[PDB]
């Protein structure tokens, strides 16, 4: 967002990371989302000692 | 330019690196022979040409 | 449409209609035409540039 | 409002701001304002690391 705010030519020297958040972007998102996938057992590592 | 609307989902993995440093703990032999002349890479002990 | 062709000028009342009945919250981007069954082969290229 | 005053030959170098705002117009209102329009969401951009 930032990126592109400065690509425009605004001045985003002062405004805060929360002002630049809200500020107008005009049809145009931009999200981050961060996940951790699953996976199935494949290989088993086992210790005995006496 | 106004394109066609643009809807982008891009799957990344957190490339959790640690810096490559120079190689230690390999040895150059060198030799005289008649056969396979040349380099040979022995990166195995076991690999040993016949 | 239903079996009729019709041609641009002939469906410039149906847009009309279409644009005039939106809301003004909303776009007219992106919008269903349950009406209409087929139209001419065109790659997305030429729609880009057209556009 | 400046400008229309000097086109009709007041002397304005000595009246201030607020006192050029108060000065009589006859029938003639000039005014500014400033709008931000909102827009539908049309492009999406999300990234998802893994």
């Amino acid at each position: 967002q930032k990126s592109y705010l400065k690509s425009k030519g605004v001045d985003l020297s002062y405004m805060t990371l929360q002002e630049i958040k809200e500020a107008n972007t005009g049809s145009k998102v931009f999200l981050k989302a961060k996940i951790k996938v699953l996976d199935a057992m494949e290989d088993i590592d086992l210790s005995i000692e006496i | 330019a106004i394109g066609l609307p643009s809807i982008n989902i891009s799957f990344k993995e957190l490339a959790t690196t640690v810096k490559e440093r120079s190689a230690r703990g390999i040895i150059a032999m060198v030799l005289k022979d008649a056969k396979a002349l040349g380099l040979n890479e022995i990166h195995e002990k076991e690999d040993i040409p016949v | 449409v239903g079996e009729k062709k019709y041609s641009v000028d002939e469906f410039t009342s149906r847009v009309a209609g279409l644009i005039a009945g939106t809301p003004l919250s909303q776009s007219v981007t992106y919008t269903k035409l349950s009406d209409v069954v087929d139209i001419p082969k065109m790659t997305k290229v030429d729609a880009e540039s057209r556009v």
